[PDB]
């Protein structure tokens, strides 16, 4: 049989590659940058190094946004194309979709997990946490942001490119993504805890709560994949079992 | 390498250190390293700070190149943190061995239960050697030689390699079949019967009799092994302060005032000696930054770091004070230190207020310290 | 050898649905894996990761108290989604197994390797035991109820005694200035922490309430009792985390929730396939 | 000049209906007004009144943050009424233009014309930009979690910046028996407070873990960020508040809820009209 | 004793307070310590008596960047001004749309026919006017604020 | 008539109550503002209410 | 009755009894009784106790057996 008239995967595969090495060159740049230019924040090299580290990430990451939300958004299918779409491209449409989910929470796993552990870290070698410490560069102006876009871009190519999703709103994947979302936010309550009489010396401390209630929202992928798998067995059946195309459009209707 | 960011008024006022010496300049690793030093806490503690109820003495090193192998605060072993008090003096010794080669810059600070960091003086300290000869070797007292370095290690990892293996198995009998699919289509079309397979139950149970086994076993195990173990330390430490020493000086602070478009701390003071014998100040102290004249460079230890001395001490009577004699003085400590510590950024403090050492010294050597405190005036020179 | 021929003649797929089963399964798990690592990690390091970290912050009232309840939480949902949707065991297994996958990552590449900790100081240590009794449990019982009380009382138990061979050896007592320290204090006193002075350890303290011959057995059956609550709690978030529905709207612009439902699931689709 | 004619003509109203229409906006209007001008106002000076009342409380930690949180719970709910039942952008706006009006008429009354307290010392002051930029991102956008996010952004983020050409005066430094004061703080000490002393003030103190140089910008983020949170939260309150069925009750006794419904929104009606 | 602070127990203090006279009137003027939890602990009373005018009294000050103030009239003009101005915008902002049928054919047409007609060009034109009136006047305020009055504390 | 009653009560009548908690020494109960609105604005909107 | 299950640090380090004197030894029913000492607070006092800001003397008896007509510390009632 054919597999490539309902699956690619060269897409996911360089998003997957592309991002690990993003995120080993920040691991590079912190162990070559943060005990020589980043100990001290009032000095003029620690400007050069991680203050432009922080402006070329300000410059970089809108830029990405700008750039794969307008892609996404310019090749879009007419609401005819997604009237008669076919199930063979619906489903390699809907591997995408799982694809661009599956680059999503690649990043939210750097963000969430490695460039946080290695913050608390860094909050034990230094005084006290600063604002634009070595770690905070590369994770709260990089990785957050970073995972932020491939949510939108992900929910963007789906609403887009499967007509279930142009139809109804995806109450779960909008958890599922406004969660890491909503907590990149969640950095001003940090500080604003840090720098006042919140307290900054336990790493889990209250005012670090904010990003475990709004990552709780990542654990929507059940209602993400339960819709994903009555698709794929929709598809299924329509495709090889002979079935009515009916089931594909009977139960998201007005 | 950030207490320049600490706003001025609360450093200035909380610990004030003195006399410290870090040595030596440069040691191999595993050699012995010291960094002693006095500290006085201000009577004009500011309220941002909380009262030293719970004072840890810590080392603000870049990284543990250096292992702690002793702190003492006057004598007693500082372990655990404990209260200081306000307007009494203390001395501290913290004892290190080098671990890490490099250069490093290595400070005192005094973590105070809810106020926070006070970090001190820095000096560089250079490390020869390599990482991979560092050996720590300590005894135990049930008798036992171990390496700090290398310690618990083989037994943490194969533990968690072989509760790591067994997880693995677990997890990876069930992901070898389909999975997600054709599951959910017999579960919502036909129900859960053909779902259950007894062979997961006979693995099922034979895990679960083999976890329980191993936990009671690795139990009993280690209770066998060690049958003596004390469990974590708690409590506090206390020392008595250093006793007070008699001052011939007192200092009345009436005005004080810093340029905010410049570099320069004024303050107006009146000093009575009440004492028997001619006195002359020599030294203003404050955050580690040093202000010294003639005399002040006459009694200065020759290895403190240079980059936190300043000789920018300038009285308008450069007189020694004669014994019942009260005079008005006007300190001027001017220098290029005060914008690299930003003494500027007291405009944007909600408390203005200064602090500082005073020292001065007899005719025979004799030095007296005074904590000085006051509220300091903004001056606008650009106007 | 386990059945798996007879579940797909059930679910009826021809050859190339098993094969795109099969692409779906092999994208969808690592996805899954991904995804529990980052989100749990992130979960336990930001409310129990500071006990996690050193080990002079293992103690007799709240390292056994703090951790299993804490872990209990995601164990319990991923259990749900699992268990309800596909019959799947191995949650709770899953989820501490990607727990340890992440902590060991940052803490050889973050604490050792950046900045400069040993590693036999910031052994984590396992919660795996307690897990694999709950899916046990899980699947033996067949009752989410019963699984709530016996798997909660054995994840809450479970901990101490499943962690003594890790840290045991680390409670050996050594004398220091003539000051008597459990190895682990000396451990966290020799290696400095710049931003982790002594006074911020949420560690046992004694009391004159207090039966010290007791502590980690009463720590042992509190956090077992709160276990016993909050599976349940998070099992109830399980049907919330699964909510899978759509805002569709038509005409006056009204917004309705709709579900898409599987088709297969019918009443007599199966049987009309053929 | 709008498009008013044809609103009116899609709505089928005769000429006296377009007159019973224009009575029933000249009613209710003014009452939905005064109803905002008071439980706004209540709202509002329980929540973040103290901040709101004096010159010298207005600081870089409390009043920035208090203040937008306490604000934009009120124009939630009503932009969400609005918005909802008739397509109107200016809820925002209208809520704080009720609490400015409630406001400057106790000042003037209350404060000065019965407690001789100065007017320039009981600027409230303003909260009219953010509001503004919220409705108009409202209207722009359509969307209601976007604006969520952004208006929430701005509401938090412009609250600092606006103000300021008020209370930036009031910053200048005063020198009183060689103490540095704020002028604020001189005001405030120079006309007495009987039952408000100075260490009641919930203002700034300064920490060692501090960047005094970056506090108000600390400030505006955090203060942000709530909001974002707060106006989501409370537009689902706006749903709450639109509730609107009645207990009916027959034969058993038993209490039904019924709803009311409009015919003209019905799928036949407006052409069954004519 | 301009900021609160710690007193001692058993220790006897001195206070002096110097006042201006404001308001006219006989007056009970009283003595008190405001404790952080206990509360106002009241002393001693006289009546004073003032005579004059309120409309003729003046609190000449002089601050530190060198400009003469009065306190009973400070900073009064700025503060109206800015209210009155923002007050202004917020009012045509309300107004624009409290001049055309409002609540029930609006209701009735959304009801029956969707938002499409609901929805009029001429507003948004109205709010990209406006929403650029209001980020620059922010901007522009802070500005000049910062502009005339360089330092502050 | 009972939002107006709201309005004299809650914001109006509460406003001038700030006012008169920083003249006085401390609150009492029956103080010249607590009479005008605790037990006349307060019913009064009540009876509107209920009207 | 318990004091040996309390933590001896503790104990060791609070309250240091001394001079200790119970009676009469066996006494009728409506008859007088007394329990005299001194105590003295330890300066090593334990972190884990707190310090002694509300200090209530009481009785450890089995029940209320006796009445505690009065408690005076010092001469104070
Ligand atoms: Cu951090
Ligand atoms: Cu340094
Ligand atoms: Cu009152
Ligand atoms: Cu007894």
């Amino acid at each position: 049989y054919d597999m490539s008239l309902w699956y690619d995967s060269k897409f996911y595969k360089f998003g997957m590659i592309t991002m690990l090495l993003v995120a080993i060159f920040w691991v590079w740049y912190q162990r070559y940058f943060a005990y020589s230019h980043g100990m001290d924040s009032m000095e003029p090299e620690f400007d050069r190094v991680w203050m432009g580290l922080w402006r070329v990430h300000m410059a970089i990451m809108p830029l990405f946004a700008l750039v794969t939300w307008g892609w996404i958004l310019k090749t879009r299918d007419t609401k005819e194309q997604l009237d008669n779409l076919d199930p063979k491209l619906e489903i390699k449409r809907y591997f995408y979709y799982m694809m661009w989910l599956g680059v999503y929470i690649f990043g939210v796993y750097w963000g969430g997990s490695f460039f946080t552990e290695q913050d608390a870290s860094w909050h034990q070698v230094i005084i006290r946490d600063t604002s634009f410490t070595p770690s905070h560069v590369v994770m709260f102006y990089g990785s957050f942001p970073m995972y932020i876009v491939c949510g939108v871009a992900t929910y963007l190519y789906a609403m887009t490119r499967l007509p279930l999703f142009s139809r109804g709103i995806s109450f779960p994947l909008v958890m599922a993504i406004a969660g890491p979302l909503m907590i990149l936010p969640n950095v001003g309550l940090n500080e604003w805890g840090h720098a006042f009489w919140f307290m900054e010396e336990l790493f889990s401390a209250p005012l670090h709560w904010g990003f475990v209630v709004l990552g709780w929202a990542g654990l929507f992928q059940g209602g993400v994949a339960a819709q994903i798998i009555t698709r794929y067995s929709n598809l299924t059946d329509v495709v090889w079992n002979n079935q009515s195309k009916e089931i594909l459009n009977n139960r998201i209707v007005a | 390498h950030g207490e320049r960011s600490q706003e001025p008024f609360l450093r200035m006022r909380t610990v004030q250190w003195y006399d410290i010496k870090w040595g030596p300049e440069v040691t191999k690793v595993n050699e012995n390293a010291k960094i002693t030093g006095k500290f006085h806490l201000a009577e004009d503690w500011p309220r941002a700070a909380a009262q030293p109820d719970f004072s840890f003495f810590n080392v603000g090193s870049p990284s543990p190149v250096f292992v702690r192998l002793s702190t003492k605060i006057n004598g007693h072993p500082w372990f655990i943190s404990g209260p200081l008090q306000i307007g009494r003096d203390y001395e501290f010794e913290v004892n290190l061995r080098a671990r890490i080669p490099g250069r490093h810059h290595m400070h005192a600070m005094l973590n105070v239960k809810d106020a926070g960091p006070i970090a001190g003086p820095g000096a560089w300290m250079n490390i020869t050697g390599s990482w991979d000869d560092f050996t720590n070797p300590l005894k135990l007292l049930t008798g036992e030689t171990i390496d700090s370095e290398t310690f618990n290690l083989s037994n943490g990892i194969f533990w968690h390699v072989v509760w790591m293996s067994i997880g693995i198995f677990w997890i990876g009998v069930f992901t070898a079949r389909p999975m997600f699919l054709p599951r959910s289509r017999v579960l919502l079309a036909y129900g859960d019967d053909l779902l259950m397979d007894p062979m997961d139950k006979k693995i099922t149970w034979v895990l679960a009799i083999l976890t329980l086994a191993l936990v009671w076993g690795g139990y009993r195990y280690t209770e066998n092994k060690h049958p003596y173990t004390v469990p974590i330390q708690a409590g506090q430490s206390k020392v008595a302060a250093l006793p007070v020493a008699p001052n011939p000086v007192s200092i009345v602070i009436t005005d004080a005032n810093y340029d905010v478009p410049g570099r320069a701390l004024r303050v107006t003071m009146e000093v009575t000696n009440n004492g028997d014998i001619p006195v002359t100040f020599g030294e203003f102290t404050t955050a580690g930054i040093r202000f010294i004249n003639s005399t002040g460079r006459k009694y200065l230890d020759p290895q403190y770091p240079r980059e936190l001395i300043a000789v920018g001490l300038n009285f308008d009577d450069e007189s020694a004070i004669q014994p019942g004699q009260t005079k008005e003085l006007k300190m001027e400590a001017k220098d290029a230190l005060w914008e690299i510590q930003r003494l500027m950024a007291l405009l944007g403090d909600p408390e203005s207020r200064f602090g500082g050492l005073l020292m001065s010294w007899d005719a025979e050597g004799n030095r007296h310290i005074n904590s000085i405190a006051g509220p300091v005036i903004p001056v606008f020179t650009k106007l | 050898i386990f059945r798996t021929e007879e579940i797909l003649k059930a679910a009826k797929m021809p050859p190339e649905a098993v094969h795109m089963s099969r692409l779906i399964d092999a994208v969808y798990f690592p996805i899954l894996i991904i995804l529990l690592v980052g989100t749990y990690h992130m979960h336990f390091m930001l409310l129990a990761g500071d006990w996690d970290f050193w080990m002079d912050w293992k103690d007799r009232q709240w390292w056994p108290v703090v951790t299993p309840i804490v872990g209990i939480t995601y164990c319990s949902a991923i259990m749900y989604y699992l268990w309800v949707n596909y019959r799947q065991p191995f949650g709770a297994t899953l989820c501490v197994v990607c727990l340890l996958i992440g902590e060991w990552l940052t803490r050889y590449w973050g604490f050792y390797w950046w900045s400069h900790y040993p590693i036999n100081f910031v052994t984590p240590g396992i919660m795996l035991p307690g897990a694999l009794m709950l899916d046990f449990t899980l699947y033996l019982t067949r009752n989410w109820l019963v699984t709530a009380l016996v798997g909660g009382g054995f994840f809450g138990l479970l901990f101490y005694p499943g962690n003594w061979p890790i840290f045991g050896p680390t409670h050996l007592p050594i004398v220091v200035e003539g000051t008597l320290l459990s190895m682990a204090d000396y451990m966290g006193h020799l290696y400095v922490r710049t931003g982790t002075p002594e006074y911020v350890r949420h560690i046992e303290q004694g009391s004159l309430r207090t039966f010290g011959g007791h502590t980690t057995v009463i720590a042992a059956f509190f956090s077992a009792f709160v276990s016993m609550l909050m599976f349940t709690v998070w099992w109830y978030l399980g049907k919330v985390y699964c909510t899978a529905f759509f805002y569709v709207k038509g005409k006056r612009g009204r917004i309705v929730h709709r579900n898409d439902v599987t088709a297969f699931g019918e009443e007599g689709f199966p049987e009309g396939i053929k």
